[PDB]
């Protein structure tokens, strides 16, 4: 055999590809020699005679992804109350499998997809993980994903790997769109996250002044803001680092500044240098 | 710099070496690749043993006949503790016979 | 640091890994399940690429890696007319 | 110095060892085949490249490389400049193929239609409408022998594409029959409970009726076309319908709607196709048509030239698509620099248009009428600026020959009662005024008014321009001031109604009235017309503010259905 | 320059 | 281009193929010089000179200087006078040898 256009059937070669692509996307073990052989099979399908079976290969690949992410969506619906950890466990496998599948479909990417509405295979899989996994679970996932970060502020220990992976997964789906590479993050999670943090830093922040005076409050202002800084490094994408901190201080300082400036007359005359640096950093 | 194809039976090491470097460094490269002792390695430059003392430049390899485009082949043999072995470099293949178009036929 | 580009005939072509990633396809074949080979040098089976043309592919790897961003004038790759068609399809499949 | 790819090196080697592997190149993958043939083009081997591109089997696999199509359109053009009639041979080969497989199963008949559709679309994109018409006629025959649903869709699509190649080739008599046949196939589709989209067909009919100067019915038919645009249409179809609707709105004196229509068309083409696509060049050409008819003249030259540079890069010389951009830029540069009088770049683009069209089209073809008119207009305006009488009487004689040729073509095709032959009459009237011929210029201008008044209304742009020409003939030449005053007032009123007080054509009417009142009396009118002319100059100082229309369209102005709905709700 | 541009 | 590419592949061949290539190159370059394609005859004669200055044999200097007396001819007609002096110097070098 040679790298020449030959008349090849699609059923046998596509079943041989179907086995290994089922292996890849679930991060199973597939033989390295078989992995190298399937590159030649992809080439043979892409330049087949008398018609290039590249469009058919892309169509059946998208059909396989339809049968795959929908099955994972059903499976993660079965595991109620465990949807977050199951979603992260399936998402890590699907992300690495989609990367390896982009590697396997490199000839289809360069010679058919980027030459002929058509998306690259590793980014078609990510867009499909959007529109069949997280879009059906849009309000469902945020229901308890926003709870765990709320629980962490309430004195709990949510899973660092599970929470960070799911929140970063919205960014990772946006990897291929060069236009708005953070629109999904800032329209599915970040906007619900910003309002929920504001509610937690308006209702609970007002509770600080209920039993504690201003001198105790200023120590507690730095307590929650720096604790928010620590949890920002953990559960948040770095592009959203600055705006959440500005929003959090807006809803518990910029709505209480009239009390701070009125008290600022007392700190000036008494020369309370201990809380002087508190006004300097804010 | 000198570029070589260290061929033994079917393996073909596409390595490079300095023109002033000696055969010992090349055998150490083969140590780093095929994990074999240099004492079990006899290198042939077209049916001619290379002594370990001499350099690549002296025995015939230069930067003009062993360019990166067409590196010069060198043989390799393994001892297996029994009087070494003869050179058994297997030629790659025959390209398809493309006849001269102006040949009378 | 070395990969073993095994051809269809059986001739293993142990070339440096940095040379092999000149071709995008070999880089893809060395990524994922292809990098899981624990036996040091990775074997990259090429059952569609004959040995006489994979040898020229490896020569091109060692040629382009050494002659990259060269300040002086660069010579063309010596390619035989009787191997040119087979090495054209080998260059497409390897994307080098 | 960077090493060349092993792909490019082997492409160089396979080409150089060409004939010993010229039958083995056809066994290569499609992209490799395109790269080999493009390397034959680059080395200058146009003879072997032509010998391979004249074969339908070789060229069909070349047409599969879509992303490199912009190269193919260039390569093809060089072959058609090489003297090798590639398009004619391909069309004849496809017709022979269809005649051979006339009796065969539908699984191989549909394959040749899809090969026929892509080849005919390539030749229509390349501008070989007389050669793309044979391919589409063969496809329509294949759809005509049998009668079923799929063949009916293929026949409808083939009559849509056959209408387009009968419009750019200026065969409108066959175009109306093509539209009737298309309507017959869509009626047969509808009687079987199935509706096919009519946006592309009605857009091509709008182009047909705009070319035949039936502006009212063309406006009605582009309303009918835009009434049936959804999100499922291809971008090219939506762009074509938007362009045709904008042009019909322009000649229907509805400048407001045509603004959003052509701007959204230009944005859609620049988004989906890019800034270096022939379809985007077509959109830029229609946008320049808009900007030239709005009196945004100085901008329009920057859009035709942008359209020409795309059509000159994608397509080489001696092409009808680069010739139409040449003749349109030549007219606009003549219009833009009419007051200045530096018709150096305008004449070069006019002689390039005729120098192409005379080489690829017959002498009795209608595209010469729109090209000879522009060169003759530039020649007439050049000769009245030079002081050599023996050169003026030669350039006006040449312009007389070109106007007579254009008039003959327009009268042969459209008849004596049409807007195109009437603006040819008006151009002849201007030329006869320049020729110091008085009564003949008067007769030509009266005939132009008579034909351009009934077929365009009493207050149209073109009829106002011809009234201004007749007023200048009566005023500056014939001394018939009693009628010239009324004609000047009519032209000023119509130009004020359609364009406003910033119309650039009002200066030649204001100065005419100033001269007339200077040599008849009522100097109180002269002083106030000097005041009005000064006010007009001050207003044109602000209306002359040059921008970039490619920035006037900006990025993401509206939505696709938003522009269509806004156009539709305003009748 | 006595008249306007040609149609 | 075809001559240069097909002629750079036999740099290491035997003397018979090399001298056949030099003869073919002289014929072709002399044709292109007589036809007036001096830019396209310089490449042919440059490849000929390249294959003449490879082996250290007696007749190779004769063929090399015969290449250089034609490079200097096709460079004067191509108005490449700045390469002409160096071509003369290189030809004089092989005449010295």
């Amino acid at each position: 055999t040679s790298l020449k256009p030959r008349v090849v059937d699609f059923d046998e070669t596509w079943n041989k590809l179907l086995t290994t692509i089922k292996a890849v996307v679930m991060l199973e073990y597939v033989e390295r020699a078989t992995w190298n052989d399937r590159f030649s099979d992809i080439y043979a399908l892409c330049v087949a005679y008398p018609e290039p079976l590249g469009e058919r290969l892309y169509t059946e690949t998208k059909i396989f992804l339809e049968n795959h992410v929908r099955h994972l969506h059903k499976r993660v619906l079965e595991s109620e109350e465990q949807v977050l950890v199951m979603y992260h466990r399936y998402w890590e496998e699907y992300s690495k499998g989609a990367d390896y599948m982009d590697c396997l479909y490199r000839y289809l990417n360069t010679q058919f997809i980027k030459k002929n509405p058509l998306m690259e295979i590793g980014e078609l899989a990510l867009d499909m993980w959007r529109k069949l996994m997280v879009e059906p679970l849009q309000a469902i996932l945020i229901r308890m994903l926003l709870r765990e970060i709320k629980n962490d502020r309430g004195g709990e220990d949510p899973n660092q790997k599970v929470i960070h992976g799911v929140i970063n997964s919205f960014v990772h789906v946006e990897q291929y769109k060069k236009k708005f590479p953070l629109k999904f993050y800032q329209e599915i999670f970040e906007s619900p996250f910003l309002t929920e943090t504001g509610e937690y830093y308006k209702q609970e922040a007002s509770n600080l002044l209920q039993e504690s005076n201003c001198s105790q409050y200023m120590e507690k202002v730095l307590g929650r803001l720096k604790d928010e800084e620590i949890r920002c490094r953990k559960y948040l994408h770095p592009s959203s680092y600055t705006k959440v901190i500005h929003e959090c201080q807006q809803r518990m300082v910029a709505d209480h500044l009239q009390f701070l400036h009125a008290e600022c007359h007392n700190i000036i005359r008494q020369e309370k240098k201990n809380d002087m640096a508190n006004m300097y950093v804010l | 710099d000198v570029f070589l194809m260290i061929r033994r039976h079917k393996t073909t090491i596409f390595t490079d070496a300095k023109e002033s470097s000696t055969v010992f460094e090349l055998k150490r490269i083969v140590e780093g690749i095929l994990k074999r002792p240099p004492d079990e390695q006899r290198l042939y430059k077209d049916d001619q043993l290379l002594d370990d003392g001499k350099t690549l430049g002296e025995c015939g390899f230069t930067s003009q006949t062993a360019r990166p485009q067409a590196p010069a082949t060198v043989g390799l043999a393994f001892r297996a503790d029994d009087t070494f072995e003869a050179l058994c470099i297997e030629p790659f293949s025959s390209p398809p016979e493309l006849p001269d178009v102006m040949k009378p036929q | 640091m070395y990969v073993k580009l095994i051809s269809s005939d059986g001739h293993e072509f142990i070339v440096k890994r940095e040379h092999a990633l000149t071709s995008g396809t070999i880089k893809a074949m060395l990524s994922g399940p292809g990098q899981f080979a624990e036996n040091e040098t990775n074997e990259v089976n090429f059952r569609e690429i004959p040995s006489h043309v994979l040898s020229k592919v490896c020569m091109y790897f060692t040629y382009k890696v050494r002659y990259t961003n060269s300040s002086t004038e660069i010579p063309e790759f010596p390619i035989a007319p009787e191997i040119a068609l087979e090495l054209l399809m080998a260059a497409n499949f390897l994307d080098c | 110095w960077i090493p060349e790819t092993l792909y490019n090196t082997a492409i160089s080697a396979v080409v150089d060892n060409y004939i010993r592997s010229r039958r083995d190149i056809r066994s290569l993958p499609e992209n490799i085949q395109f790269d080999v043939y493009y390397k034959l083009y680059q080395q200058g081997r146009l003879c072997q490249l032509g010998s391979e591109f004249c074969e339908l089997e070789v060229f069909a696999k070349v047409l599969r490389a879509l992303d490199k199509r912009h190269l193919l359109h260039h390569c093809f053009q060089a072959l058609m400049d090489h003297g090798v009639k590639v398009a004619s041979v391909l069309a004849y080969s496809f017709s022979r193929r269809c005649s051979y497989i006339a009796e065969s199963d539908a699984a191989v008949k549909e394959k040749a239609i899809q090969v026929g559709f892509v080849l005919g679309g390539f030749l229509s994109d390349a501008g070989w409408y007389s050669d793309a018409e044979k391919v589409f006629l063969s496809c329509l025959q294949l759809c005509t022998l049998h009668d079923e649903m799929l063949h009916w869709f293929r026949a409808v699509e083939c009559c849509v594409r056959l209408l387009h190649v009968r419009n750019g080739n200026c065969k409108y008599h066959l175009g109306e029959e093509t539209f009737k046949l298309a309507q017959t196939y869509m009626d047969k589709l509808s009687k079987h409970g199935q509706q096919a989209n009519k946006a592309a067909l009605y857009g091509e009919l709008c182009a047909l009726l705009f070319a035949k100067s039936h502006y009212d019915e063309a406006y009605k038919w582009c309303i009918e076309a835009m009434k049936e645009i959804t999100a499922g249409l291809p971008v090219k179809v939506v762009v074509d319908v938007l362009r045709q609707a904008s042009k019909a709105c322009v000649v229907k004196r509805e400048f407001k709607k045509a603004e959003q229509l052509i701007k959204h068309a230009v944005y859609l083409a620049r988004d989906h196709f890019g800034s270096k696509h022939p379809k985007y060049s077509d959109t830029l050409l229609d946008y320049g048509f808009y900007l030239l008819n709005v009196d945004n003249i100085c901008q329009s030259v920057a859009i035709y030239q942008a359209a020409l540079d795309i059509r000159q890069s994608v397509f080489g010389g001696k092409n009808i698509h680069v010739a139409t951009a040449h003749e349109d830029l030549a007219y606009s540069s003549y219009v833009h620099q009419y007051s200045s009088g530096k018709f150096d770049n305008a004449l070069f683009h006019a002689e390039r248009a005729i120098g192409i069209i005379t080489h690829i089209l017959p002498e009795d073809h209608l595209l010469l009428a729109s090209s000879k008119r522009v060169k003759a207009l530039i020649l007439e305006e050049i000769a009245i600026d030079c002081h050599n009488k023996e050169t003026e009487q030669r350039l006006l004689q040449e312009a007389h020959d070109l106007h007579l040729s254009s008039l003959q073509l327009a009268k042969k095709a459209f008849g004596e009662f049409n807007v195109q032959t009437a603006k040819h009459y008006g151009n002849l009237g201007r030329l006869y005024q320049s020729m110091r011929k008085f009564k003949e210029a008067e007769e030509m201008h009266i005939k132009a008014i008579q034909i351009k008044e009934q077929l365009l209304g009493q207050e149209d742009y073109e009829v106002a321009l011809s009234v201004g020409h007749l007023a200048s003939l009566y005023n500056y030449d014939m001394n018939q001031y009693e009628n010239a005053e009324k004609l000047y007032l009519r032209s000023i009123a119509i130009g004020k109604k359609l364009f406003g007080e910033g119309y650039s054509g009002l200066e030649y009417d204001y100065r005419g009235l100033i001269k007339l009142y200077n040599s008849i009396g009522n100097y109180e009118k002269v002083f106030e017309y000097h005041n009005v002319l000064s006010n007009w100059n001050r207003l044109r100082d602000r209306q002359y503010s040059v921008t970039d229309a490619l920035e006037d369209v900006s990025t993401s102005p509206q939505s696709t259905e938003e522009v269509v709905q806004s156009f539709l709700i305003s009748q | 320059l006595t008249r306007n541009k040609g149609p």
